[PDB]
């Protein structure tokens, strides 16, 4: 790893009871939010409303 | 000696696993996932989990010592 | 060889540069014997002494060895060339060395070795010279020096007991000598020295 | 003369046998107990069996040895053929992985002082689960050489090393104050068999005959399992074929229980209908 | 050997070598395996004279290698 | 020694091989002209 890919805010993991970072984890998003995202669309459409 | 691999792995998906929160798949065959202890470990998953069915947010169970998605 | 002794030095310099463990160091000793092999130009380690210095335990027994295959096929100033030369496992290589200087032509010298292994009081020692004996003689089946191998590999500790059981195997090469098959295979259903087996 | 990385601990099957039981007679506690051995020249460590200690309340230190305890249990074992001196110390460490805190540095260090070639075991009875022993051989360094910066343990053969230090070790010392051992086993034939004699199966076991109705009920929900899984095989092949797997191999593991299963028994009847009369 | 014989020195060598995994010092019996890649002429006296063979290839696929 | 199935020396001089340079290792020379026959130095076998 690179201490410019480590540049601050985000996600590491970290080897257990040596806590030396040896990856990049994507960016945290937190759960419970990120089911908060429409992953399936509706099947709704502009057609089904009128007036 | 392909036995007793099968053998191995349905072992360590044994019985007194602890329950988690699948947080995020960061890559195959491996994943954040936050124990019910109250702590968030970046774990490896087992094979045969059916990533499909491993969605965000989804109970999982962990090896009580390796934290691996079992 | 030593009129074609076109070696390399300054890529064994890197190597040595880049080296920091003992396992590293015996590595480039052993290295530099190859490359010195049949040349007897033993110019690196005439010049880097600290780095031979920092050689301890077995690695003094390497080194010497080393030095011995890069004067490998030089029997003329033999013996007195390995006094010049020059602790316990200082002399166990240095027999050994000598012996490795003797390659399978052996001859003249085998008596040598033979003595000065009959009246070998540390272990290392015996355990050199036996590997020096048994590259003196492997092939030659003499019945006196299998009988001392023999006598030394009698034992229990590991470091006689391995050099005696192949120089055993170097003399007796080939010979199939049914006695002597008897002997150190009983010898290693007995035995209690995963070594020494 | 410095102890070079070809040392190895061979630790009996019932030297092994009895320490993880009494680590698992005795969890959570810190279990403590003396390893009766004899060092063979200087390279090997023969543990020939252990040797259980009273819980001695301070969990785990010189003050647990009880000299008088370990002499006359030493007197009374070598009356009863047992001549051993104690070869290094075993105790446990439940759950916290496999290595020497302070408590145990220091009495890894009297029991070199006693003798300086003993051995520190150490087992963990929660994490050794089926499958999987974690145990663990150590032996101190001394502060001189390392700071001299000679390397603690020579290295002369390619043994002793192929092994990872476990992170867990490293942390708590596995160089800077200590180094790990290599652990060697000493199944010899007559106890291979005996072991399994555990799991041996009987001749009645061998050929006698599965119930006939658990037989068929079992025969039935793989049959069906079979036949959706066959739907599914056929579903995926044919889309497949139409753009240009997991059904496949569940149903070659489900054809294979199926055909050894019903084999089994039919052969099994028959051996038995013929041999019974 | 040059021959077809079995080099025994040869064979030897190469098997306790490979016989190190358990004890460095036998690494140096390898030396037994090395055979000089040398043509030498010699005549009647026994002393080697002074002679020039030829090659016929280019002075590069059987050269030294680069100093570096 | 792949280079011993092309080896040869020029236009025959006054040494000529026993056994063609093809076996390798030692060869004795046959001489036919008779000249000082210079041989060649025993170097020190020190490097
Ligand atoms: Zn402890």
């Amino acid at each position: 790893i690179d201490i410019n890919d480590v540049t601050p805010n985000c996600r590491v993991a970290l080897r257990n009871d040596s806590y030396t970072l040896h990856k990049i984890l994507p960016n945290k998003v937190d759960p419970l939010v990120s089911l908060m995202m429409v992953e399936k669309v509706p099947d709704s459409t502009y057609e089904m409303i009128g007036g | 000696e392909f036995l007793h691999a099968q053998e191995e792995v349905k072992r360590i998906q044994s019985i007194p696993l602890v329950i988690g929160q699948f947080l995020e798949a960061v890559d195959q065959n491996t994943a954040i996932v936050g124990s019910t202890t109250g702590s968030n470990y970046y774990v490896r998953i087992l094979s045969t989990i059916d990533r499909e069915l491993l969605k965000p947010n989804a109970s999982v169970a962990l090896h009580k010592h390796s934290n691996a998605l079992v | 060889l030593i009129r074609n002794n076109n070696t390399d030095l300054m890529i064994l310099k890197n190597t040595k540069d880049a080296v920091r463990n003992s396992v590293c160091h015996t590595a480039t000793v052993i290295a530099n014997s190859f490359m010195h092999c049949g040349t007897t130009s033993d110019q690196f380690l005439r010049d880097n002494l600290e780095w031979l210095a920092r050689a301890t335990n077995w690695a003094k027994f390497t080194a010497t060895a080393s030095l011995g295959v890069i004067h490998k096929g030089h029997e003329k100033e033999a013996l007195q060339l390995m006094a010049t030369y020059l602790s316990a496992y200082q002399e166990g290589g240095g027999l050994y060395a000598l012996g490795l200087i003797h390659a399978n032509h052996g001859g003249d010298i085998i008596d040598y070795l033979l003595n000065q292994l009959k009246n070998a009081s540390n272990d290392i020692v015996r355990h050199g010279g036996s590997l020096g004996l048994g590259l003196a003689a492997m092939g030659t089946a003499r019945q006196d020096v299998y009988d001392l191998l023999k006598t030394n590999l009698y034992q229990d500790d590991a470091v006689t007991g391995e050099a005696a059981g192949l120089a055993l195997g170097l003399v007796m090469l080939g010979s199939k000598n049914a006695q002597a098959i008897e002997d150190m295979v009983g010898y290693a259903q007995e035995t209690q020295h995963e070594k020494i087996l | 003369p410095a102890v070079d990385t070809a040392e190895q601990v061979y630790i009996s099957s019932l030297a092994l046998l009895k320490m993880l039981k009494h680590g698992r007679a005795g969890v959570p506690m810190e279990v403590m107990g003396l390893m009766l051995g004899e060092f063979v020249d200087d390279y090997t460590v023969r543990v020939i069996d252990v040797f259980a200690m009273p819980q001695s309340g301070t969990g785990v230190s010189v003050e647990a040895v009880d000299p008088v305890f370990q002499a006359k249990m030493l007197d009374m074992l070598k009356q009863t053929g047992r001549p051993e001196m104690v070869v290094g110390w075993y105790h446990s460490h439940p759950g916290f992985g496999c290595w020497l805190s302070g408590v145990d540095i220091n009495t890894q260090q009297s029991f070199e002082a006693l003798s300086e070639r003993a051995v520190a075991v150490v087992v963990d009875p929660i994490q050794s689960v089926k499958g999987k022993v974690v145990i663990d051989a150590f032996r101190l360094i001394n502060a001189n050489m390392m700071v001299l910066g000679h390397e603690p343990r020579q290295t002369t053969s390619n043994l002793g090393h192929l092994n990872k230090p476990s992170i867990q070790a490293l942390i708590h010392g596995l160089n800077r104050h200590y180094y790990s051992i290599t652990i060697n086993y000493r199944k010899n034939e007559l106890e291979q068999k005996m072991l399994l004699n555990l799991h041996k199966k009987s001749w009645m076991e061998g050929l006698t005959l599965q119930d006939y109705s658990e037989h068929c009920k079992h025969n039935e929900s793989v049959v069906k399992e079979m036949l959706e899984l066959a739907k599914n095989y056929n579903k995926a092949v044919e889309e497949e074929d139409k753009m240009t797997q997991d059904p496949k191999r569940h149903l070659e593991e489900h054809v294979d229980v199926l055909m050894t299963s019903n084999i089994v028994q039919c052969l099994a009847a028959m051996l038995d209908t013929v041999v019974f009369k | 050997s040059r021959t077809g014989h079995t080099h025994m020195p040869s064979v030897v060598g190469v098997l306790v070598f490979t016989q190190f995994w358990f004890w460095f010092p036998l690494s140096h019996f390898l030396s037994l395996a090395y055979t000089p890649t040398c043509v030498i002429g010699l005549n009647k006296d026994l002393k080697m004279p002074k002679v020039q063979y030829k090659s016929n290839c280019k002075p590069s696929t059987f050269a030294y290698p680069a100093p570096l | 020694p792949a280079q011993l199935k092309v080896l040869t020396m020029p236009e025959t001089c006054r040494y000529q091989p026993f056994k063609p340079l093809s076996i390798g290792g030692i060869i004795i020379l046959k001489d036919t002209s008779e000249d000082i026959e210079e041989l060649v130095e025993p170097v020190a076998a020190h490097g």
